């Protein structure tokens, strides 16, 4: 009709960064824990290294 | 090595993220939400002076503690054999300190001229606090910075010189010319920190 | 629902919004019935130029007499950017031979977009449209402001530039602060975890 | 006028100021320690001396605690952003300080209790330059004061 | 007039004391841990001697359980952001110094308890060091206790 | 009045609430199991008696699942920023502690494992350290029993 | 008067349910495959043995598909925040808890697998291990089906 | 009418997928072919009946390909968001689960075809792990209708 | 009426098109090079043979040289969003469908050239391992195609 | 209404054209040489025909070159955004395609020099595979030309 | 009306022109000079013919100075925003391209330089791939004067 | 008037020409203390001579002074945006340019004081090599000028 605006609305700037420092923190700590649990040592004891 | 691949990954996470926003929005027309100004004027000076006054501390105190580990270690091991070193050997300790009284006296000198206002507006604070902000603030970083350079290279000098001086008495006398060679670039640096304030009438 | 135009052999003037209230004594009472579709209202005050606006609603015998609520917008070429910003400069109200100052201040968009803002009231959730203290009478409720001024074309409203905010003013100044503390953290962590030890025993 | 953001910078200063030199006391009592334990199986009798690099990084936990206190004695709802900036300048400047202090006594601490297990005359030197790395937490203390009054 | 988000800050709070304290509180129960298993093989004898590390951990932990507790006792929904400020930099310094102290006392532990099996006089000195450590984790309690009343 | 994408973070609090501690399990049993199997070769009698490990691997894990139900189960249409904030600190905070007593669990695990195949004395000291760990679980269930619930 | 992509989390949720178990269950099968592969070789007989962390491994898969086919079929076009946010967190519990668990099933997997070819009697042991490792996926299935049931 | 994103989350959604599906596809059958040639140098005579591998990775791309050609078809310039949104995710869920099947697959065969040249009991357990792959391979199958009808 | 910036994403698709094909079929002939310049040593007879991998990238090359022509083929500056968008998931699947082909083909390519240098009948089983890298960029030159066509 | 000021981007089409494949040049020649002296301890009589795999690496830095200028050659103020797209594109192409075919003959080059060093015959061969890596770097130019033209 | 920001763009081109080509020439001489370390000390009568690498380094840096000279120089204070993006793209290209050239000069004058000391015929290959690997600053130079001076 | 930020880019284009330049110098300097103190040792006569490296460092420490000062002279409340990008620039390209050389410089020394240490002939020559990288400093000292007091 007169092409209105979206109706964005006030107090989304701080929602915005809460949203976005909280997820980026979550997602770091997810990354790291899960990066270190992969690279793990089993101990390379006498079932590891024994073969044959 | 775990470390060095999480800071890689957030700093190239950070760049394509900040070179995608920007391509997007120049392209976008957008330009006019892009206004610097309001971002370098909402800043308070005194932010900027605070910030720079505990770098010129904070920084040098870094650098006197960096070279005093690297010169104390081989100082302390080498004299096993030789305690003589013991006492030849401290004048790099006590550079490794000066650096740092350098930095609180510039912090003394830089603490100065901090009269509060009362304008809350951009057009009501004036050009004048804002540039007292900025110089103080590009000081402390200047100082800050230049001390902690100066002190790293000193203890890796006054590292090699004592552990060096265990071998021959008549070496150290004449291997500490780099040794009083390293505290010219902190003395600059201090000069610099001074010359950058020297007409704020931040009031 | 319609909104209002100043048509001055075009449209030069357009206004909309889906609540505008007023209040005397605190006693809130509906307008959007008496705009937005009265086509009788008073725009005798009104006025326009290329770079300079003002659009005076009169509204009819209430409480005694006739109110009239005068909003006054100029626009200027801004050197630096070279374009052409506005802003509502002032806002004043005639009565009864009394004069006051609902001063504006967070409203600014170029020549290119309207203007949006949601629940911009005055008072205690809105924190602007400052009156300076000596706090007398009328306030005032505006919900989804909207404006074009000092050029149109067509009955078309355009696209806004809202000021919803693109990041804040403060939270950039804390944002730094805690980047700083966090890049400092980072180094003692570094150095916490990545300490030695030494195996087995000396006999 | 001030608006409610404003008490933010200085807690944040407050907290700081202490946290970063806990750590570096922490770091400097735990390498003090591992190297205690390097030194003792050959000499025991240096044991209560070499205490003294312990006791030393402890110091710089008590200076943390001399601001720590100090700029929460003084905080208050109505406080503009100039005096909440101030207090957090003071905070950094004491908390990294203290950090640097610790990491220095750590490592001399532990170069010197190894040195004097095979050579006791080391003993002294150690001390000597320890020195330095106190005065390293205390400069640190001193302009945090200064910036709580001005 | 106070804004809505303003007992988010203070909310975080009555996290961060708990969750960088269990940290600490890991950092130490497990490595002392291993180290009285290293010497149960040979000197069983020592095994209850010198479990302290462990015990003190746990009261690093309790000593961010109580922030914790009263953290959450003092909460309300129209908070003002000044003592939502004041809050979480309590919960934040209590969390970090003992992370800290949970590092400092964990690896003492780990080198302490193999020292002692080489030589008894050891233990004294270890008696000593780790409650030096233990100290840093009581001063961050005393901060705590000036940004919850000033 | 209540703002409708209030519910996102009465949401996610949930979710986190259940993972952080859940994957720090996962590091506990990754500690302990694998220790068994190198300690099952040649001591085959001690299969049954290293299970502990892992039991309180799953305390761990059934801490974060009834803090995250118990903060899950008061979500409707209409939530408020007082109960999702208080949530989403409650989860954060017990992920984080099961997470820090997962790791230390499992540490614990192994080398108490690896150093009971080789002297029996050292069984029931072993346990006790792995109580001071499983303790630790406790303690975020405590704060998350006193944000979520007021 | 909704929002127009409220439906993107709705349809995240599924996509992250999928995603993230099928990704486990196949880290899962392949250590538990390279472990195959290394032990059976010498002995044969225990080709049908090994077979376990590989068909309990799967079972995520299994989860995750349960997960996504409801999550997927109760997508409407008039969601809302609430709905979608919902949604959002049932898909990334199931998918971080399932890849908890995938870790959990690999790793013990490999441990059991290499173990029980020095000894017959590391057939049971093992396996009840796996069975927590498993129920660190269980769980967490249960909350988030209670995420779509409102 | 429709906003700008009526078509471009489709084509992204049909280039990630067909994008991760060749990505997963050409790791395994490259690691199977790895596989097969450091093989053959000692039983060469083995190539023709090991290409199973190849093919098992294979089938997904071909999966793949079923899915890109299918999202691309229902794409015009009248369609509402939700199904932009919708196809998107369908799109990014069958690449992502293309990728990880085929990396499976990969690293199965390539440790198994090593493996096999010294045990041919082997020869069958491993057919019986491919099917397994292949099983998350219908999986991605059984959303990636369901996301094109609702 | 059309944004002008529509051309941008058709123009980067094509340019990403071609790009990524050059990538892969660099990889190809990196790897098939030192593969072949190892085999040719001791043994030139093979050397007719083993000039394939090469010969092979060079069409996947050709697979995006002639998908960057087709999609130039129909750029104009009144191009709506949607032919724009249809380039774009034309040209990125094409491009990095050929980028992980020509991966595969380069891997396998050098290895069974080292396998063949011993015993050159494994080029009879070789070839057809790489036949199949090929393959898989096919499955990409028809999907760009068909979007291409709509 | 023309395009602002558009003709940014077309500047940097011509940087790309180069800044990329220039260096790929720059990175064979760091190869081939490294290989040429090593083989030069060997046959010091075929240094002169171990150049030719240098020759080409030239030829892509004057691709990167012609195209740029072409570019270049149409700039003026009233660039629209189209053009400037249009230039966008053909360095970006040429420009990642030089650098793919760098990397390609450097390894090629490098790999094949120390090869040849032993057995003359793979020489005459080995011309063949280089030559399709340069076809790569002909095959970039061409498409950073039809898109420019259109 | 051309704004007065717009400036700033070119001032940055010249600083491109004098800082990323220097860095360049930097490693264009420092290689090179370790190379001599172990040149000079068997084979010292050559050092005078050693000194090509860096006049190579002198020779870059020069083109560096003469396009910054002649960006500075043209700089006046009425520009319009597509005269300085042109001048930064052209800075930008010269020095990209210089720090390539200087790269691939330092490398291969390194290899040269420690080859000679067992071929006395390395000298004419070394120059003749230097002639190449400095051809690409020329490349560089020219198209940065054709940008600057249209 | 002039905008109120003008002075923020000369102040940050002074602090960081004497930040970079010291920066190198320390560098220059301390590499070429070490190579001294190394070298002592075994020839006790030549320790004056290789001090000719570490006093050419500081040269480029003096350059660094001969902007920033420049600078702080011509800054004052006003300024406009012009001269501050002209600062600006020239700080940052006189100490980036200082940056390369002191790295230049403190290579170039630590391997030229050991050429020296076992060969005389050496020396001369590397003397040589050393002037070279100081004109890469001096040629950043150019340009700043032509954009400091222009
Ligand atoms: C709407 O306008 C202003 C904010 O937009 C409010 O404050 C006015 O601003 C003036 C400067 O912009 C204030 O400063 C005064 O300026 C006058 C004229 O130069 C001087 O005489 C005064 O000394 C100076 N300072 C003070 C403290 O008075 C004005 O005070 C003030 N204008 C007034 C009161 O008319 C206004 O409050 C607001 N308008 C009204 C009518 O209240
Ligand atoms: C704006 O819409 C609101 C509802 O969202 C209407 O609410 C009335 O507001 C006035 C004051 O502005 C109050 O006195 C009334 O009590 C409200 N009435 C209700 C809630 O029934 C409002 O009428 C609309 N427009 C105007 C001009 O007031
Ligand atoms: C100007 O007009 C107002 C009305 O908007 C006057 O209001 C008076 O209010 C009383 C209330 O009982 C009425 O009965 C009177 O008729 C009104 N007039 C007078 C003269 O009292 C108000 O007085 C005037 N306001 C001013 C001068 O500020
Ligand atoms: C202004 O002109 C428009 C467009 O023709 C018309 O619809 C409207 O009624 C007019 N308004 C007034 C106040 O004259
Ligand atoms: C409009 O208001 C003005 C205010 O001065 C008045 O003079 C005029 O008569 C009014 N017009 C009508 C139509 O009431
Ligand atoms: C034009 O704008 C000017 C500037 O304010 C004003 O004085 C004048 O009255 C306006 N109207 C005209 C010229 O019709
Ligand atoms: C309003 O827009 C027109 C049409 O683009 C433009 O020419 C004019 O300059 C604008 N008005 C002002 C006051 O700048
Ligand atoms: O406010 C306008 C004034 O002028 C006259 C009337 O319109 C009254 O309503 C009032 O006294």
């Amino acid at each position: 009709p007169y092409n209105l605006a979206y109706k964005y609305n006030l107090e989304y700037s701080v929602v915005f960064n809460l949203v976005l420092w909280i997820m980026i923190g979550l997602a770091l700590a997810v990354i790291i824990t899960s990066y270190n649990i992969w690279n793990m040592d089993p101990g390379y004891d006498s079932i590891i290294y024994r073969m044959t | 090595t775990g470390l060095e691949l999480l800071y890689l990954g957030i700093f190239v996470a950070f760049w394509a993220c900040m070179v995608v926003v920007g391509i997007c929005y120049t392209i976008f027309d957008l330009g006019f939400r892009f206004d610097v100004a309001w971002f370098l004027t909402e800043t308070s000076p005194f932010m900027w002076s605070n910030l720079g006054i505990g770098l010129a501390i904070s920084l040098s105190v870094v650098g006197a503690a960096w070279g005093i580990y690297i010169t104390g270690s081989s100082i302390i091991g080498g004299g096993v054999k030789a305690p003589r070193i013991k006492t030849k050997n401290l004048v790099s300790i006590i550079f490794c300190e000066a650096v740092a009284i350098y930095g609180i006296i510039m912090a003394i000198v830089i603490s100065n001229m901090a009269e509060p206002f009362s304008a809350t507006e951009p057009k009501a604070i004036g050009h004048r606090n804002y540039h007292a902000g900025y110089s103080m603030f590009g000081a402390g970083l200047t100082v800050g910075l230049s001390n902690l350079f100066c002190g790293v290279c000193v203890g890796i000098v006054g590292s090699g010189a004592a552990l060096a001086d265990a071998q021959n008495p008549s070496l150290f006398v004449k291997i500490l010319i780099v040794e009083i060679f390293g505290s010219a670039i902190g003395l600059f640096g201090v000069i610099v920190a001074i010359l950058q304030t020297s007409r704020v009438k931040m009031g | 629902h319609p909104p209002v135009s100043y048509n001055d052999t075009a449209p030069r003037i357009l206004f909309w919004a889906q609540n505008f209230s007023v209040a005397y004594k605190d006693e809130w009472k509906d307008l959007t019935s008496l705009t937005f579709g009265v086509e009788n209202l008073n725009l005798t005050g009104s006025f326009w130029n290329d770079s300079f606006a003002m659009l005076s609603l009169t509204y009819e015998p209430l409480f005694g007499a006739t109110v009239t609520f005068k909003f006054i917008l100029a626009s200027r070429f801004y050197p630096v950017s070279a374009r052409y910003w506005f802003a509502m400069e002032r806002l004043e109200i005639h009565s009864n031979g009394s004069v006051a100052h609902f001063n504006v201040s967070q409203v600014t968009g170029p020549s290119i977009y309207s203007f949006h803002c949601e629940y911009v009231s005055s008072v205690s959730k809105k924190g602007n449209l400052l009156v300076t203290n000596v706090p007398s009478v009328w306030q005032m409720t505006l919900h989804n402001f909207q404006i074009q001024a000092f050029n149109v074309t067509g009955e078309q409203f355009s696209y806004a530039s809202d000021c919803a905010g693109f990041f804040s003013p403060g939270i950039w100044m804390g944002l730094l602060t805690t980047l700083f503390m966090l890049f400092i953290f980072t180094y003692g962590l570094h150095m916490i975890l990545s300490l030695k030890t030494m195996d087995r025993f000396d006999d | 006028n001030n608006p409610e953001y404003s008490s933010f910078f200085g807690v944040m200063g407050a907290s700081s100021a202490m946290v970063f030199s806990a750590m570096g006391a922490a770091y400097g009592t735990a390498k003090s320690g591992t190297g205690i334990a390097a030194m003792s199986v050959m000499r025991p009798e240096l044991i209560m001396k070499s205490i003294i690099p312990v006791v030393m990084a402890g110091i710089i936990a008590i200076y943390g605690l001399v601001v720590a206190v100090l700029i929460a004695n003084s905080l208050t709802d109505g406080i503009t952003l100039y005096r909440s900036f101030l207090q957090l300048g003071a905070g950094l400047s004491v908390g990294l300080s203290g950090l640097a202090a610790g990491f220095a006594i750590g490592i001399v601490g532990d170069a010197g209790v190894r040195g004097t297990a095979q050579q006791p005359r080391l003993f002294v030197g150690m001390i000597l330059i320890l020195i330095f790395a106190e005065v390293l937490g205390l400069y640190g203390l001193i302009v945090a004061l200064i910036l709580s009054t001005k």
